[PDB]
RNA sequence: AGGACCGAACCGACUAAUGUUGAAAAAUUAGCGGAUGACUUGUGGCUGGGGGUGAAAGGCCAAUCAAACCGGGAGAUAGCU
RNA sequence: ACACAGGUGGUCAGGUAGAGAAUACCAAGGCGCUUGAGAGAACUCGGGUGAAGGAACUAGGCAAAAUGGUGCCGUAACUUC
RNA sequence: AAUUCCUUGUCGGGUAAGUUCCGACCUGCACGAAUGGCGUAAUGAUGGCCAGGCUGUCUCCACCCGAGACUCAGUGAAAU
RNA sequence: CGAUGUCGGCUCAUCACAUCCUGGGGCUGAAGUAGGUCCCAAGGGUAUGGCUGUUCGCCAUUUAAAGUGGUACGCGAGCUGGGUUUAGAACGUCGUGAGACAGUUCGGUCCCUAUCUGCCGUGGGCGCUGGAGAACUGAGGGGGGCUGCUCCUAGUACGAGAGGACCGGAGUGGACGCAUCACUGGUGUUCGGGUUGUCAUGCCAAUGGCACUGCCCGGUAGCUAAAUGCGGAAGAGAUAAGUGCUGAAAGCAUCUAAGCACGAAACUUGCCCCGAGAUGAGUUCUCCCUGACCCUUUAAGGGUCCUGAAGGAACGUUGAAGACGACGACGUUGAUAGGCCGGGUGUGUAAGCGCAGCGAUGCGUUGAGCUAACCGGUACUAAUGAACCGUGAGGCUUAACCU
């Protein structure tokens, strides 16, 4: 194997720019409340889409 | 001239009186609707587009409901274009079932090829394999080098590469046809075709005798 | 597939008399073979019948006279005389594969006994 | 299924009992054996006044194989063990004046009409 | 490649697989809630739905049913007693998995598990 | 009666897959030779580098062998990279 | 080297099967491992089941497999007895 | 021949074909009686050759239950 | 000499040629069977066993040929390790002796996580200077080319006898590249049963696990040859060699000079196949977006509030598509998938009961019970609605159109 000093940052961001693809949505209010809420999780509160899923 | 797109949806043996099971594949056309003629100064070729399958009103789009425009959307499973010749044809009233052959002896297929994941080298291309038993360190499934030893140059291209399987036209150059029946949509080719129930399968008129 | 079992209901045939494997089936058979169209008889055992509608092989073997000897009468397709399910086995271990390593009376199957 | 080495049964009378096979005898990159067809043969168990010697090279036609037959549509037909008649290397024809069994109609497709034309039924 | 096999994969050997959930089928009966992985969630059921039309189809051999597989004597003290036929009049349906997903700074596809009538 | 004889542990490291900046300064796996003996093993000790100890291999002697470890003579000596 | 897949003297020897500390299922008693959720591709590795041939493979039946238990019946040449 | 370079020594047997095996000959470049002679029972991780058993090494390989490879979260090297 | 791992084979190809078979012909001490030899020529093709490391050579039986060379004496980050060439043992010859010996025999542990180039599949980005979407054209460049046996011409010409034809036609198999699970077999730890040991089972029954699926029988769905099939064609065009016609140099003669027609596995099409990063980055069909204000040594940009079309995108419910991405179905304007109902199959007739037996254990209810993948009905369960991404008719040239 050879490695010549480092790799060039030119070269090196060009190999992350598709490493993680990570994208802003704003995330969607909830279904219950004037807050927003992670797509297909649960709240704070303990509920998700219209519905109670745990206990407080 | 022109091709038909017609499903497999399996395999038998037809039978007859006189005493052979003759093996079958089966198809049931659902006609092909056309949807453009290509002609008068169509970048000078002339040809006929058909379209197979069904598309829903909330799926296509407008863009999409454009490509049909010369006769109506229907769309799904492919677009198929086949050439044609001068003759001054209308697209619209215009529609292909198993007719296309209902005096045909002789046809020719292609089937496309179907999914096999990784595919590899030995389910591909019929490459040999080794016995496990002492040495033969890492060396049981090579394809007995893919190029040549330095002095000849680079790799040649008379042995095939290891990779997926799809986009392959994979033709039947001659199947016998063993009935047709235009008011069933009703098609029996002898003997088994490439591709699966999920497969679209063209046929064409025979170039061989 | 049903799609093809549509078109099954135009192939195969219903109607038969009732016989399991190691039953005798005494059927009269031409072979097509000579031009006089000589009829001939079928002896032994029925190692296989049902349950593939069309594929049923409905498979006979003499089982007493050597090697060979061994017929596939395809349940539906014209091509005996007349067929007498005469003798009734008693089958357990239905497949018959022991006919393969038997010979003689250990080869003969249990009499049906009451 | 029959190739180089295979021992073979003989189908006739008083010329050797057990025969092997050295060729299949059919061109390059050859292989197998059926109903009718020509093999090249040796023998290995003879008879005390049988007219071909032990260790001699000669050929013969197949006759029964226990792989068998699969031209006939639905039957697969299979024979007793794997069986030969012996061929005259001068005269041409068997050699033989008796043959075991009944055998298949086949044997008079090409050359061998003798075999069925003496005491075998079929 | 997979050309037919349609079976759950968990990790580890098949009898602990099954193991598992004839041991988490008791925890369900007797706490009458479970949260877990999807994974685990869905083949749970396995072989135990069927118990609940076995409250009304006409059967033989009726108290070795129910215990030829998942082979529990702890769920029938309540299976048969205070559960079956109130789920069997709906016909399909009996649990809820509410699918949220995630654990504390942790990817799992979790699933909270009760039935589809549960008093609060 | 017996260096009889099969078979584990126990003593070995012969067969093949494996490792050889390893689970390891030689063992992970299944077989294999010996298995109350010219056997093995826990404790204590004896024999010491031109000196030991070997059914004795140019084997082994605390990471070191046709000759172990240390500092000193020592910045031996080098018609040479 | 390590909160090590190794090594370490002695005593106990439970139920059932078994000749048995071979070997398996269970007691007394101990444990489910001081990184997890998975995905269901080759390739690699541990392991299984096989029609009809048959040593034809290879340096060589290596490797693998049928074999394999003892009750009675039976057992050649050779011999330092 | 643990010995013969010069040769696959030869005749008989073994196979269709035997530079290898067994038997026989002397047709030994330099064999031979303590740099020992002739041969055998027992013993063997056993050289070689004949025949059989049985077999996925081979005809011809096919499918299969897991563990890495593969994805994410945590910790995190080297020859060069 | 600061390394290039040296034999041959195994395995697998290419190029060169004075061509072994194949395609086209000639000459003969060419009847025929053939054998021999020279061009036109390197596309398709060009031994299985026994002894041998074989380099060679010998032997048994075959063939469409048993043609010739190049290639680090072709292929060690491929396979083999018999040979070359170490370390152990011993014998023979040479020496007084350590030692020597392409002397002889049996032989002898061998590394690694492809950084870089190339290649398949596929994401991310660049690209056509507005965006989006569905499809096709294919410039051009490759692949693939080879045969026996049988019947007929014909046992006819030729030939004591035996033997035996070329010009053509058809049937079918092998070799070689692919295809498919219908049929035929193997497999199949997601399904049923038998069975040794033991545990669970309160006990016994009849039942479920564990011991390598404990062992042994059967096996649906899938996958695959040992199973079953399709295919490498003929013509067309233009030519070399060669066959020639007419005709000079050479009053003749001449296939060549002018004139001019044929003609091969070669050339090029035809068959098969890829291809627009074809930066020569194409065209086929179509959708949609048409506001003000402030400022400047400005035709170039900044500053403010506005912008939502066409169409994409994250998570669902999923799929015999798949390493992750990609890709098919579905997403209430709903059957995408589980559950339920039913159809479908596999196993082998149980439980309990009654009859027969002292009993093991049968028989009648009973093809009993238990039971995988096929695929119709049933919203029972489950697919969150807003939201997020995407922008304002796009510089110049010009035929034409509207005004």
């Amino acid at each position: 194997a050879v490695q010549q000093n480092k790799p060039t940052r030119s070269k090196r961001g060009m190999r992350r720019s598709h490493d993680a693809l990570t994208a802003v949505t704003s995330l969607s209010v909830d279904k219950t409340s004037g807050e927003k809420h992670l797509r297909h999780h649960i709240t704070a509160d303990g509920y998700y889409r219209g519905r109670k899923v745990i206990a407080k | 001239m022109i091709g038909l797109v017609g499903k497999k949806v399996g395999m038998t043996r037809i039978f007859t009186e006189d005493g052979v099971s003759i093996p079958v594949t089966v198809i049931e056309v659902e006609a092909n609707r056309v949807t453009q003629v290509k002609d008068l100064a169509n970048d000078g070729y002339r040809a006929i587009q058909v379209t197979t399958g069904a598309k829903k009103a909330n799926r296509v789009t407008k863009p999409e409901a454009g490509h049909f425009a010369k006769a109506g959307v229907e769309a799904g499973r492919g677009l198929w274009e086949f050439r044609l010749a001068e003759g001054e044809e209308f697209t619209v009233g215009q529609s292909i079932s198993v007719e296309l052959f209902a005096d045909v002896k002789k046809v020719d297929v292609t089937g496309t090829s179907k999914g096999k994941g990784f595919a590899g080298t030995v389910k591909r291309w019929n490459f040999r394999t080794q016995d496990a038993t002492h040495g033969n360190s890492l060396s049981h499934r090579v394809p007995g080098s893919i190029g040549q030893n330095q002095t000849p140059g680079k790799v040649f291209k008379g042995k095939k590469m290891a990779g997926q399987m799809g986009n392959e036209r994979v033709t039947v150059q001659s199947l016998d046809v063993v009935r047709v029946d235009a008011e069933r949509n009703l098609l029996l080719v002898k003997g088994a075709v490439p591709g699966a129930t999920g497969s679209d399968l063209i046929v064409k008129p025979a170039v061989k005798a | 597939s049903n799609i093809i079992k549509q078109l099954e209901q135009e192939q195969m045939k219903q109607d038969v008399p009732s016989f399991r494997p190691g039953d005798t089936v005494e059927v009269k058979v031409w072979v097509v073979e000579g031009s006089k169209k000589r009829l001939q008889a079928f002896e032994g055992v029925v190692i296989a019948i049902r349950n593939r509608g069309l594929h049923s092989a409905f498979t006979v073997r003499k089982i007493s006279n050597g090697e060979g000897v061994e017929r596939v009468f395809q349940t539906h397709s014209p091509v005996v005389d007349s067929i007498s399910v005469k003798r009734r086995g008693a089958v357990r271990k239905a497949k018959l594969y022991y006919l393969r390593e038997r010979t003689g009376k250990a080869a003969r199957i249990k009499e049906r006994l009451n | 299924m029959i190739q180089e080495q295979t021992m073979l049964n003989v189908a006739d009378n008083s010329g050797a009992r057990r025969v092997m096979c050295i060729k299949v005898l059919g061109g390059s990159h050859r292989r197998y054996a059926g109903v009718g067809d020509i093999i090249k043969i040796t023998i290995k168990e003879a008879i005390p006044r049988g007219k071909v010697k032990k260790g001699d090279v000669l050929k013969a036609v197949v006759v029964r194989t226990k792989k068998g037959v699969r031209r006939p549509d639905g039957s697969v037909i299979r024979f007793d063990g794997n069986a030969c008649v012996l061929l005259n290397n001068n005269s041409e024809q068997p050699i033989g004046t008796r043959i075991f069994g009944p055998v298949t109609r086949e044997l008079r497709s090409e050359k061998f009409m003798k075999i069925i034309s003496l005491a075998p039924e079929v | 490649m997979r050309h037919r096999k349609s079976g759950r994969q968990l990790n580890r050997n098949s009898s602990h697989r099954q193991a598992m959930f004839r041991n988490m089928a008791g925890s369900l009966v007797r706490h009458e809630i479970i949260k877990t992985t999807l994974p685990k969630a869905k083949e749970l059921r396995r072989v135990v739905e069927p118990l609940i039309t076995l409250a009304k189809t006409d059967s033989v051999a009726n108290r070795r049913l129910a215990f030829a597989r998942t082979r529990d004597n702890e769920i029938v003290a309540k299976l048969f007693n205070e559960l079956g036929p109130r789920f069997a009049s709906r016909a399909g349906g009996y649990t809820r998995i509410l699918k949220c997903g995630f654990r504390a700074g942790d990817n799992a596809p979790m699933a909270y598990i009760e039935l589809v009538d549960r008093s609060e």
